[PDB]
């Protein structure tokens, strides 16, 4: 009657009241990191590459326009439905990462500091993670829900809204998370996966850099550029803060994307993928599992565009061909070129990940599209086929870390805010562009003999330090961000920060139709396509508490 | 025998459809990076016309994969073989009874390398001691079954792999795609690689009971039931390599074991009494149940010899994993039941239980369920006895409730699991807690932790289903015309729902809640006629028919938006049938540039594409233009059994129909389009050879395109069809040798017979697949044809 | 501080089959049995086990392989044999005094 | 009747006819290495330390004289029975290693070289292993069986004898094995566990060095020193051969015995113990499982002697106190000392494996003997208690490689043969002793502050290069071998090479009785105790084909 129905109890789990015990507090912290490795899949990598196919840097790739049809819709800006499964998917996944952060914070809040002296550095770590996801949701969706009450009951999540806060103070609620982390993280993390104080500053800056190009109106256009926000990007990219953590540019560009050189001086914060580690096939980067070329049988996604290819072209003095670069294809024999092209784009006739034994060709053997998506391969996330770091599970994936903040980003972000604050520190932003541009011009180890073996003419020079106008200076930083961060899935994100998406991508659609047939019917609708729609099921469950983005119909 | 087989393009047909798809879109059909080359031109009116077609001899440049015209479904099917034997023997003495049977089944399914079998013994017996007042009895059956099951998705793979791909590659390896050919695995090779994934399943089922009758009408009884099964299997992972379809070189084995041990115990006290006219039963008693389950398995990688003889865990040279966990629940139950019958013409019945479950907290453990039924044997009332043509007629009505606690054993709790991440995923998202916090890249155990699987709920209670029922039995024309009607209203309240979490809640935010309600009301009818005839023919018909409606009444807010039980997560299923679905309304095909420009704005709309209806009339075809387009509830279903006996022969037919049902066809995606699929160049249904074109203007099939510009993959009325059917479930013919002949071989009964199951299928002209009862990818429903016999002493 | 668990399973499956033919006869004083027959035997054994190290809660309720955070091992193997046998036996008794 | 008794067949094994297939040839090679890690146990380590307790370097240690009573009998030279279980045990185990070598050689012999081009380098590797074991059996037992016919049938092993060959040509049959290896091994082994050509030369030399102090009579005394053999030790320690392989002395002595510095320039050939490697608890050095001090609960074996301690004492100019060193204990405050003492002997008041947090004391906590075996700990094979390399199975063991040939051995062995061949190359042997002695005098990293924290006076100098007499030169090499190879289990082996065992050990028995009570009744019997008796069961099974060593009764 009574003892009988109580005997059997849950097997192999921790229950909700137990989970808050201090003996489990560090298990929750680790688990909140883990989901950044274990929570994305081939269509939702926390790289956000599947969505940078909107950019002028690359095409979605694959078998054909139906191979992930919802991402083709994204790539050409047509036939996106708010009901689309990917849009719902990425929204859901990112809020799942948020859960693990908040659960750890919920139990960390109750810990006593006198008997757990790292209480606030652990707490900082989690709020860093929480900011990471909110940041990416903010990039993806504009109008997001701020989920930062780790003590909030399950039921209270139903009365949340993606409009509790205005757009700016939505950005600020992210900035608050990374600020606390700066105030509380230690300068150096002996366990390299944990963000150091400089990483918190870097992300803090990035958050104010995106916050400063303001959209305080009802649509998505720029409503003026705020300089209170910009002067923060300066404060939190201060070289003195970065040197306290020992960060800086690797002496050769390719090191950021090479397994032997993980956690180098440029890797400010990275997702620590791993191999031989107790898991079924490894904590590999499954999220890039689609982007290996056909040499491994599958799947030929994330292929760079001819546009990006031609962007590494340089004039006779080693500067970008600002106006003419896309009017004739890159021809190896007679064009000057930026060394970064051969660290970004594997091209026919050239070695795949610096391996003379795997030469790429316009073949069945490298590209899957019979030419539809071209014949280029994305180099940054792939690895040498012979590497220990490379295993096939359900897909081919490596243990190459995904770097969220390269220190080149910090220099170029500092450059940006200085150029935007026309205040005499422009020759200091040019100073920073030359840092990246000159490092890159000499990044020819591992491709040192390409002049004699293939004929390439490496030619990249820094800019003269003159008193540049603000408009010409922006063009020069923009161009450096094009070549520095190609195929790293923040190109389209950069364009919507600048309010230039329609102009640059709709233009890209006409210039690139000639080379990739899919852009035939492509059309970007401004004040609509700058952000994914909030997912239909999400709005519909909200009971009108969620509000859809501008440009989309009352569904 | 495989019967309803799906019609799928062949190598020549594949190349014709492809040329059409290319030229429709206005691209050079000679640019297919497969082996096809086309001699084509223009007709007088200017539309494209195909003249001749040449295919290369190999699918790769290095000539390792020849070109075939393979019929992949004939290649993965076979003629199945069934066997059945059963012996049974029985003995009955004044002091007890005894039964013993042995049985065997064996069935080689029509999909190659799938089979099933069963060995069975049963012994029952009982003993009457003292004055037949102390009684002991036992029922017990023992069974060993074993099976190899069809892999997940072989029908879709067989539908998907093109004819041009050969079964065998030049070297004699398994054939596979190369070059431009799609991402599809060799379905014959899959089945063969899976042929040794056999489980062996031993189940023991039975009870023992004691019964005491201390005086007239009083009985005590106690029954202990035992239900215990265990299942072993090695699942093998062989390395594969079918063209570009590769597995690297992975070899592994997993030895899995499971045990389910359930037992039951009850004691029963019943009194009877017959007072002149009053009749009456009372019964009170108590019941205990307990299930305890366990399962575990050892996983090992890398084997030198690739056979089930070698592939044991001890002999692997690679990484290992270990799995397993237990669970269980118990139930306590107190009940009474009371029957009363006055003058054998008015009947009353009463049930009352109080039911506890380990799956709830003590604050909600038990719940109390009463039941009430009444009877009215009309004909024995004297004023009805002026009706010689109506033997009995009995009206009855009932109200009553039943608990439901069929939920996760852990439903109450907040669940954190260590989940280091040892387990196969797909595309990542293992959601493991291990992480290389150090940055070493691994090689050794990583630190890990815990992840929330589920939020608890302190006050889950019993779900209650409440039924009201009324019906009438009848018997006319001295027991030759008989049957019964049934009407019921059936409502489940405080329904126990695994309820998703709000998005921002994040990882494992789901909880079981009593939140939800759902009705089912309907009619049920049985009617049988039986009579002899005056030339030798006995005929006995008994058929039946029924219908119901189902309506979800309330639902948690997050399950309504979820789509878990209905409208695709765009509309809430509250107020519609369980499993109803929302979609776009397909309104034919744009047949003239005229008809696109005059339609609402429709992204991807052109001549030959599907016209989707502008439901809100806003002049735009967008996500808002969807409506309730699918209901899985038949208007009615029915069954009918014809039986004849003439001159020592016997004939049986059983027919079954379902009328008025919607099916959703996903084969139609593969049959009516060249690009309603995620991946280009898959095999296609044979229907699209009829696709609309200028050439061929009389068609419903959208014009062949290479890109789903119009997103005709969207859920729409295009995929709902009329899945109504009538099937000859069975027909059997039998001869039984006259008694005087067999009785002299000492045989009370010798009979041979001959039968066929699922021999025939009537369906709607508007259904476009093969089996309306199995319209997509489930294991096909074969036609069996059988011979057999009956011998009895 | 070692903690581990090993879940072990073993199966021994033996079966036997024979057929027997026997004749008897009683002739006044002679008595006699004859018996010839045949027998088959087969044993097949299997055993396997999963081993896991490192547990947070140290009770048999927690200590299942799924819940260990350390190194694992897997064990097991099979074996068997069969026998065939042909035999006859003959009994004789004279006058119930010589056998 | 017939198919029935053939159906069931062996499960989970390879049968003898299958084993010879080429697909298994490299499995056999690896397996022949493996047994050197997996074939010894706590009383039979292929270190042979359990038997160097006979030496003046150390005591057996443990609970008491019964804790391995047969090794106490060995330590005091009394009550050794030819039936003793250890003597049989080590004989059996070493011939087991020989099996794996021969089995690999049996199948390697049949391989075709044109389609297995490493055929002779693999064959060389195995013959190296075979020489390794025969060498150690020769050291242990003198009169051993030469088992070098890899094609020999099982039955033919019964007609073998430990006197088929004379003593010298027994030594030569070992030399032949290491010679072929020199002729055939590659100069460099990228897989470090495989012997390189220099290692084959080193062991070749060591074999001729032991062969040259000849015992061609019936007993064990020296019958003259052969110089044909010595001029080989010169040929195969030629610096030019060692430089082709890149070997040399680590710039600090302690590196040879430290986990972070495995496979360094001095490690000429080592047993590659490993951790985290798929095995139950690891391929750890279980053979030293007894010699961890009491700080780990057990077992306090292999404790160094006060004799060895006092041997690191040095006169005012940093040279050994040849005559006076054992007449008063080492006193830290007022004695000059050799840095090598603090890499060999952990002593009370001083750090255990260079860890100020584990100071050794005359305690329950460090020694197990209540003072019987003293209070010193063997440093060379133990490791820092905090090390990743340290795990407890049934005993505490590490993954620290056991080095069979340190390159210091090669220099000191070359020195020896030069000093024995009085032929003008003596100032070259002194040149070599100064190499080791000066390296050692500067090996004070990791103990650099012992002057200020404990008071030790490090003082070690090289010898002046004069025209030394042969007798004084031998004394100087002998002394360098004392301090260089302390506790490495070849001290007693060195004494029987020199024919000095009775004189030096019987003397040690009287000098050391004062400090270790067990030597009270100890007595070494010359022409008897220089080698273990051949095991009784082995002789008795031989059918008089085996012959017992001199000095032991007809049993």
């Amino acid at each position: 009657c009574d003892d009988f129905l109580d005997r059997q109890v849950p097997q192999g789990i921790v229950t909700g009241d137990q989970i808050a015990s201090p003996e489990y507090v560090d298990n929750l912290v680790i688990s909140a990191y883990a989901i950044w490795a274990t929570g994305d899949d081939i269509n939702s990598s926390f790289s956000l590459w599947n969505y940078d196919v909107r950019s002028d840097d690359c095409y979605k790739g694959g078998s054909g326009t139906e191979d992930g049809g919802v991402f083709n819709a994204l790539e050409i800006s047509k036939g996106i439905n708010t009901t689309d499964w990917n849009i719902n998917d990425i929204w859901k996944r990112l809020y799942q990462c948020i859960t693990r952060a908040n659960t750890a914070l919920q139990s960390l809040d109750q810990m006593d500091e006198k008997t757990y002296p790292l209480k606030n550095q652990r707490i900082a770590e989690m709020r860093f993670l929480r900011g990471h996801a909110h940041f990416m949701l903010k990039q993806l969706f504009k109008k997001i829900v701020i989920v930062n009450d780790e003590n909030m009951e399950p039921d209270a999540y139903n009365e949340l809204s993606n409009t509790t806060y205005t757009n700016d103070e939505q950005w600020q609620k992210i900035a608050d998370d990374f600020q606390f982390a700066y105030d509380n993280l230690p300068e150096v993390q002996i366990e390299k996966g944990r963000p150091a104080q400089a990483a918190a500053a870097a992300y803090l800056a990035k958050t104010y850099l995106y916050k400063a190009y303001r959209q305080d109106g009802a649509d998505n256009a720029l409503t003026g550029i705020n300089e209170e926000d910009l002067k923060q990007v300066v404060k939190y990219t201060d070289p003195l803060i970065m040197a306290k953590g020992g960060y800086g540019l690797e002496t050769d560009y390719s090191m950021n994307f090479l397994p032997q050189y993980e956690n180098g001086a440029e890797s400010v914060w990275a997702i620590q993928y791993s191999i031989n580690d107790g898991t079924y096939n490894g904590n590999l980067n499954w999220g890039m599992g689609l982007t290996t070329p056909q040499i491994l049988g599958c799947c030929d996604f994330h292929k760079p565009s001819q546009n990006l290819v031609n962007a590494f072209k340089t004039d006779s003095q080693g500067k970008p061909l600002f106006s003419t670069y896309d009017n004739e294809n890159y021809e190896v024999a007679t064009d000057n070129v930026d060394p970064r092209l051969f660290h970004t784009v594997g091209m026919p006739g050239f070695p795949y990940k610096y391996n003379e034994g795997y030469i790429i060709q316009k073949n069945d053997d490298w590209s899957r599209s019979k030419g539809l998506y071209g014949y280029y391969v994305s180099l940054k996330e792939n690895v040498d086929p012979d590497c220990d770091c490379l295993k096939k599970g359900s897909y081919w994936a490596s243990s190459l870390n995904h770097i969220v903040i390269r220190y080149a980003d910090v220099l170029l972000m500092r450059a940006e805010a200085l150029i935007q604050l026309n205040d005499g520190r422009i020759t200091d932003a040019i100073s920073l562009i030359n840092e990246v541009r000159s490092r890159a011009a000499g990044s020819t180890m591992l491709i040192f003999n390409y002049k004699e073996d293939y004929g390439v003419n490496f030619k990249v020079t820094p800019y003269d330090l003159k008193a540049y106008a603000q408009d010409e200076a922006m063009k020069m930083l923009k161009w450096e961000r094009r070549v520095e961060f190609g195929m790293e899935s923040s190109r389209f994100f950069d364009l919507v920060r600048w309010g230039e998406a329609k102009d640059v991508i709709n233009a890209y659609y006409v210039t690139e139709a000639s080379r990739c047939s899919i852009y035939k019917n492509a059309g970007f609708t401004e004040n609509k396509n700058e952000y994914l729609p909030v997912p239909f099921e999400q709005i519909s469950a909200s009971n009108g508490n969620y509000t859809q983005n501008f440009g989309w119909a009352a569904a | 025998m495989y019967q309803s087989k799906m019609n799928v393009l062949n190598t020549e047909q594949y190349g014709r459809a492809m040329w059409q798809a290319y030229v429709n879109d206005g691209e050079n059909p000679n640019g297919n990076a497969l082996g096809y080359a086309y001699n084509w031109g223009y007709n007088a009116d200017g539309n494209p016309v195909l003249y001749g077609m040449t295919l290369s001899k190999y699918l790769d440049s290095k000539n390792t994969m020849p070109v075939a015209d393979t019929d992949w479904f004939d290649e993965i099917t076979r003629t199945g073989v069934i066997q059945q034997y059963n012996l049974s023997v029985s003995n009955g003495s004044e002091k007890g009874s005894s039964f013993f049977s042995l049985g065997y089944y064996k069935n080689l399914g029509v999909i190659k390398d799938t089979d099933f079998d069963r060995f069975s013994a049963r012994m029952n017996s009982d003993y009457k001691l003292i004055d037949d007042i102390l009684t002991i009895g036992q029922h017990f059956t023992l069974n060993r079954t074993s099976e190899v099951q069809a892999p997940g998705g072989i029908i879709e793979t067989a539908l998907d792999i093109p004819s041009a791909i050969p079964v065998y590659a030049s070297d004699g390896s398994w054939g596979g795609p190369v070059g431009g050919w799609p991402d599809r695995r060799n379905p014959r090779a899959v089945l063969e690689y899976n042929k040794d994934n056999r489980y062996t399943y031993w189940r023991m089922f039975g009870d023992a009971y004691v019964n005491l009758t201390p005086f007239k009408g009083f009985n005590l009884r106690s029954t202990f039931g035992l239900d215990y099964a265990n299942k072993q299997a090695r699942y093998f992972t062989y390395p594969y390599q079918e063209g570009t379809q590769t597995n690297n070189g992975k070899s592994a084995v997993e030895a899995k074991q499971e045990h389910w041990t359930k037992w039951m115990w009850n004691a029963i006290a019943t009194y009877q009494l017959e007072v002149g006219k009053h009749r009456g039963d009372v019964m009170i008693g108590m019941e205990l149940n307990r299930e305890d389950d366990s399962h575990f398995s050892g996983y090992k990688e890398d084997f030198s010899i690739l056979t089930p003889d070698y592939m044991w865990p001890d002999a692997g040279s690679g990484t290992a994993q270990a799995y397993g966990a237990g669970e269980g629940y118990s139930l306590v139950s107190f009940f009474g039941k009371m029957n009363y019958s006055y003058a054998d013409r008015y009947l009353l019945s009463l049930t009352l239980r109080r039911d506890g479950s380990s799956r709830f907290g003590k604050n909600h453990r038990y719940a109390t369920f009463p039941s009430v039924s009444l009877g009215w044997r009309i004909t024995q009332e004297n004023f009805m006895k002026e009706l010689t043509w109506l033997d009995d007629l009995k009206l009855r009505a009932s109200w009553g409730q039943t608990g439901n606690q069929e939920i996760s054993n852990l439903a109450r709790y907040t669940i954190y699991a260590p989940n280091y991440g040892t387990t196969d995923s797909f595309g990542g998202q293992s959601y493991g807690t291990a992480y290389d916090i150090t940055g070493s890249n691994g090689g050794g155990v990583l630190p890990s932790g815990f992840k929330r699987n589920q939020i608890g709920n302190d006050n889950i209670k019993w779900e209650t289903t409440t039924q009201t029922n009324v019906g009438i039995d009848f018997s006319l024309f001295k027991q030759s015309l008989y049957g019964s009607l049934e009407y019921y209203y059936k409502k489940a309240t405080d329904i126990l729902t695994e309820m998703a979490g709000v998005g921002v809640l994040g990882e494992g935010g789901s909880r079981w809640i009593n939140s939800g309600a759902m009705k089912n009301q309907g009619f049920e009818f049985n009617l049988g006629y039986r009579n002899k005839t005056a030339f030798g023919l006995t005929y006995d018909l008994n058929g039946n028919i029924s219908t119901y409606r189902n309506e979800i009444l309330e639902l948690p807010e997050t399950v309504a938006a979820n789509g878990k039980f209905g409208g695709n997560g765009v509309k809430s299923v509250v107020g519609h049938t369980y499993g109803a679905q929302v979609g776009y309304i397909a309104d034919g095909i744009f047949k003239s540039q005229d008809e696109v420009d005059n339609h609402a704005t429709q992204e991807g709309a052109a001549v030959g594409r599907i016209r989707y209806r502008d439901i809100d009339h806003n002049g735009v075809i967008d996500e808002r233009d969807q409506n309730w387009i699918y209901d899985p509830t038949p208007s009615f279903s029915y069954g009918l059994n014809i039986y004849l006996e003439y001159k020592n022969f016997d004939l049986t037919m059983f027919w079954q129909g379902v009328q008025g049902v919607d099916i959703i066809s996903d084969v139609k995606k593969k049959s009516d389009f060249w690009s309603a699929s995620n991946v280009g160049f898959l095999n296609k249904g044979t229907r699209l050879l009829n696709a609309w074109s200028p050439t061929n203007p009389n068609s419903d099939i959208p014009a062949l395109t290479r890109s789903d510009t119009n997103n005709e993959q969207r859920v729409s009325t295009y995929f709902v069809e009329n899945g109504s059917f009538l099937k000859l479930r069975n027909i059997q013919l039998g001869y039984t040798v006259p008694a005087v002949i067999s009785k002299k071989m000492r045989m009370d009964r010798l009979r041979f017979y001959c039968s066929a199951q699922n021999l025939l299928t009537i369906k709607s002209k508007n259904f476009t697949g093969e089996d309306p009862e199995n319209p997509n990818f489930s294991y096909p429903i074969p036609v069996n044809i059988t011979f057999g016999l009956n011998i009895g002493f």
